[PDB]
RNA sequence: CUAGUACCGUGAGGGAAAGCUGAAAAGCACCCCGGGAGGGGGGUGAAAAGAGCCUGAAACCAGGCGGCGAUAGGAGGGUGCG
RNA sequence: GCCCCGGCGAGGCGCAGGCAGCCGUCGAACCGGGGAUGCCCGAAUGGGACCUCCCGCGGCUUGCCGCACUCCCAGUCGGG
C-alpha cells in the first residue's frame, strides 16, 4: 500500500480506519529460518489453521494453532494462550501477529501458493 | 369526534414512536457509553410544533 | 436460491417462486409477534433476487 | 466487597476492631453531627438504648453547634434540645450491621465499645422550586455518609 | 554506502558519525505531536564539483551533507550559528573556490 | 472567529456589570475579549511580514 | 392587564403551521405564504444577504 | 462527542454543555447482615486504576492530634524575649 | 440493501466491546468501474390544497400512455 506521509495524525487515521482488504496485510507474522530457507520468503499475512510460535511476553516460548482471527481489533486467539476467570472459566488472551513466529502453514488454498509464488 | 387531518395525525405518530429509552442490549454492548438519546419528551414539559 | 439456479428457469415459475415466497414472509413476520431469526432477511433478498433478474430477462 | 470508599480513621487492627459503613442516606449531616458526638465513646448496647429512648421521644438531644431558634427542655443541664428520630433509625441500622460484622470476625459483643464515629457530607441533589416574579430558586437534598468502627475491651 | 564507511574510516570522520548517531534524543514538548520528532545531530559536509553518485552513497550516514561548490551556503557550515564544521573538500571543489572566491 | 454571536447589554441599573449577553436561556456573555469564548485582543496575523 | 391574564387567549387557531416545502411552522395560514421560505409568494427561495438562517443551516461562515 | 443537535420564541430569528479503566475484562467466584441502594469478609491485577474508573490541586466539611481557652479591648500585624 | 466485469485472498453481518443465528472456496466482506429499483411534497406541470393529503378527463389493454404556462418550427399529425 503507498504509505508517504510524514505527518502521525495522517498515519494513525489511515490505521484506525484503514478499509478491510489492508488489514490482513498490516496483520503478517515472519517464518522460522526453516521455512524461509525451504520456500524463499520472510514474512506472510496469517491465517487461522497456522502453527504459531510466541516471542514476547508472559507467554514466551508456547506454540498453539491459530484459532481465531480479529481484523477490527487487529488481534489473533492462540490455542494455549489463556487466563482463568474468577469463577473458573478460561479465556484467550489477544495477541498481536508481530510478536508471533510462524512455524507450520496452513497450504490448502491455491491463493497462499500464489502469493508465495510472487514474493519468491 | 375529534377532528384531525391525516397528515398530522401520521407526524404525531412519529412523534410517539420516537419517544422511548435506549434498550438494554445496546447499552451492554457498548459497555455503558450510550445511555441517552437527545429526543425524551414528556407531554407536559416540551411542547411540540403541532 | 442462487442467479446460477434461477437465470435456469423461465418466467412463469419465477413469478408463482416469487408468490409463495411473499405468502411465506407474511407468515413468519406473523408468528414473530408471538428460532432462526434470519429466514426475514434471506426471503427478502431472495425476492430481491428473483425481480432482479426477471426485469433483466424482460428487458433482454 | 465492590465497596468504593474509605474511613478517616487510622490503626485499623483487624484482629480487634471491626467497621461499619452507611453511604448516600438522605438525611440531615447537621443533626448526625450532633447525634454522633453523644454516642462517641459509649458501649453498643447502651448507644442501641439511647437511640430506642431518643426515638420514642424521651431523651432530647442537646444542641451545640446547629441551635438557631432552639427552645430549652426539662432538665439539669439543658439550653437547646431535639428528637433526630430518622437519624436515630439509620444510625441504629449501621450499629447492628457493625454487631454482626464483629459477631462473625469472632470478637464478644458485651465487651464491645464505639471507638470512632463521624459523618460527612455526600454529593448533592440539584432541584428547583418556583417563585413569584417569574423566578426559580434551587430545592436540593443534602446526602450523608456515616462510618462507626467497634473495638473490644480486654 | 559501504563502501563510503569504509573510506570514511580510513580518514578518521567515522567517529563524528557515530557521534552524530549517539547524540540523538527525542525532543521535550508538544513538537512531538507535529512531527518533528527525533532532533537530530549534524556530522560531516562533503563539498563536491560534481554529483556522479556520491550523494547517493553518502545520503544516508546519520549527519552527513553533501553540496557542490555553485550551491554553498552559510547553514551547510554554519549550524545553528556556530561555525567550525568538518568539511571534507575535493580538488576540482578547491579550483573552483580558486576561480569563484565565495 | 469569535464574532459569531448576536448580543445585547443591559446597561445601568441591575445589580450587574455592563456587558454584551446572549439573549436566551442561559444568557452567557459574548463577544468581547475578556468573555470565556469571545474574540481575542490581538491575535497573530497572516499579514505580518516575517522575511 | 397586559400581562399574565391576556397568556390565556392561545387557544384561538394558530397563526402559522408547517409548510410542505420548507418543513417547519412558519406557513401563514390566512395569507397564504410562508415566512421562511416565500412558499405561495415565490417560486423562489427567500434569501437574505442579512440573513444566518441558510448559512447555519450549511455551516457556513458569516 | 447521536451539533447548527437539545432547548427558547406566533414569527423574522436566537442558540449550549459534554474527551482519557487496564497489557489483557482477567468488569469481583463464594460467605454473613440488610425490605432494598448497599455494607463487611474474601478474591483478580505489577498497581484498584472498580466502570460514580489516568493524575487528582484549592476553596469548603467532619474526625483525630498539638497549643490556647468563661475579669476581658482593637484593621487581626511588627520588635524583643519567655 | 439486488446484478455484472475486474482486483485482493478468508473471513464477514455500520457508529457499537451483546444474545440468538445466517452469508462465504460456485471466491464473499472490502476496493475501481458499469447497471437495476428508487414512496409523497418540492421549478411541481391534468385540476385543487386550513395541514407532504385529495379529485379527474381521453386512448389502449384491471393495469399502462397522454392531458400545465410562455414561446419556436409547423399545422389541426407532430418535433423542440
Ligand atoms: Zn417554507
Amino acid at each position: 500500500m503507498k504509505l508517504d506521509m510524514k505527518q502521525p495524525r495522517k498515519q494513525r487515521k489511515f490505521l484506525y480506519n484503514a478499509p478491510l482488504h489492508l488489514r490482513g496485510k498490516i496483520m503478517s507474522a515472519p517464518l522460522s529460518k526453516e521455512l524461509r530457507e525451504k520456500y524463499g520468503v520472510r514474512n506472510l499475512p496469517i491465517r487461522v489453521g497456522d502453527k504459531v510460535k510466541v516471542m514476547r511476553g508472559d507467554f514466551k516460548g508456547v506454540e498453539g494453532k491459530v484459532v481465531e482471527v480479529d481484523l477490527r481489533r487487529y488481534r489473533i486467539h492462540v490455542e494455549g494462550v489463556t487466563h482463568k476467570k474468577t469463577d473458573g472459566t478460561e479465556v484467550f488472551y489477544p495477541l498481536h501477529p508481530s510478536n508471533v513466529m510462524i512455524v507450520e502453514l496452513n497450504l490448502e488454498d491455491e491463493k497462499r501458493e500464489k502469493i508465495i509464488e510472487r514474493r519468491a | 369526534a375529534r377532528n384531525k387531518p391525516f397528515a398530522k395525525k401520521l407526524r404525531l405518530a412519529k412523534a410517539a414512536k420516537q419517544n422511548r429509552r435506549v434498550p438494554v442490549w445496546v447499552i451492554v454492548k457498548t459497555n455503558r457509553k450510550v445511555i441517552t438519546h437527545p429526543k425524551r419528551r414528556h407531554w407536559r414539559r416540551t411542547k411540540l410544533k403541532e | 436460491m442462487k442467479p446460477s439456479e434461477i437465470r435456469e428457469m423461465s418466467i412463469e415459475e419465477i413469478d408463482k417462486k416469487i408468490r409463495e415466497l411473499r405468502l411465506e414472509l407474511a407468515k413468519e413476520r406473523g408468528v414473530l409477534t408471538m428460532e432462526n431469526p434470519m429466514v426475514i432477511r434471506n426471503l427478502r433478498r431472495d425476492i430481491a433476487r428473483l425481480l432482479t433478474i426477471k426485469r433483466e430477462k424482460l428487458r433482454e | 466487597s465492590r465497596g468504593r470508599f474509605s474511613y478517616s480513621f487510622q490503626n485499623f487492627d483487624p484482629e480487634r476492631m471491626a467497621r461499619a459503613s452507611g453511604r448516600d442516606l438522605r438525611i440531615s449531616p447537621k443533626h448526625s453531627v450532633e447525634l454522633l458526638r453523644e454516642i462517641r465513646g459509649m458501649m453498643l448496647n447502651d448507644a442501641l438504648r439511647y437511640l430506642d429512648d431518643v426515638i420514642a421521644k424521651k431523651r432530647p438531644v442537646p444542641m451545640k453547634r446547629f441551635n438557631d431558634s432552639q427552645g430549652h427542655k426539662p432538665g439539669k443541664g439543658f439550653g437547646p434540645g431535639r428528637y433526630p428520630v430518622k437519624v436515630a433509625k439509620a444510625v441504629k441500622k449501621i450499629l447492628l450491621n457493625a454487631k454482626n460484622n464483629a459477631e462473625q470476625k469472632g470478637l464478644d459483643v458485651d465487651r464491645l465499645k464505639i471507638i470512632h464515629a463521624a459523618a460527612h457530607r455526600g454529593p448533592v441533589l440539584r432541584g428547583y422550586i418556583p417563585r413569584a416574579f417569574g423566578r426559580a430558586t434551587p430545592f436540593n437534598e443534602q446526602t450523608t455518609h456515616i462510618e462507626i468502627v467497634v473495638e473490644e475491651i480486654r | 554506502t559501504a563502501q563510503t564507511r569504509e573510506i570514511f574510516k580510513k580518514l578518521g570522520v567515522w567517529d563524528d558519525i557515530e557521534r552524530a548517531k549517539k547524540n540523538t534524543k527525542i525532543r521535550a514538548g508538544k513538537g512531538k505531536m507535529r512531527g518533528r520528532r527525533y532532533k537530530k545531530a549534524k556530522g560531516p559536509l562533503i563539498v563536491v564539483a560534481k554529483n556522479e553518485g556520491i550523494v547517493q552513497g553518502a545520503r544516508n550516514h546519520p549527519g552527513v551533507d553533501v553540496v557542490t561548490v555553485d550551491n554553498l551556503g552559510v547553514e551547510y557550515l554554519a549550524p545553528g550559528t556556530h561555525p567550525g564544521r568538518l568539511t571534507i573538500w575535493t580538488k576540482g571543489a578547491i579550483e573552483r573556490l580558486r576561480e569563484i572566491y565565495g | 472567529a469569535g464574532k459569531r454571536r448576536v448580543t445585547e447589554n443591559i446597561g445601568k441599573g441591575h445589580g450587574m456589570a455592563r456587558v454584551e449577553r446572549i439573549k436566551t436561556s442561559p444568557r452567557f456573555a459574548a463577544f468581547v475579549p475578556f468573555a470565556v469564548g469571545g474574540r481575542r485582543t490581538h491575535p497573530p496575523k497572516v499579514e505580518k511580514i516575517i522575511w | 392587564g397586559a400581562g399574565t391574564a391576556p397568556k390565556g387567549k392561545r387557544n384561538r387557531t394558530p397563526t402559522h403551521i408547517r409548510c410542505r416545502r420548507c418543513g417547519r411552522r412558519a406557513f401563514n395560514v390566512k395569507k397564504g405564504y410562508c415566512a421562511a421560505c416565500g412558499f405561495g409568494r415565490s417560486r423562489r427561495m427567500r434569501k437574505y444577504s442579512w440573513s444566518h438562517k441558510w448559512r447555519k443551516k450549511r455551516n457556513l461562515s458569516y
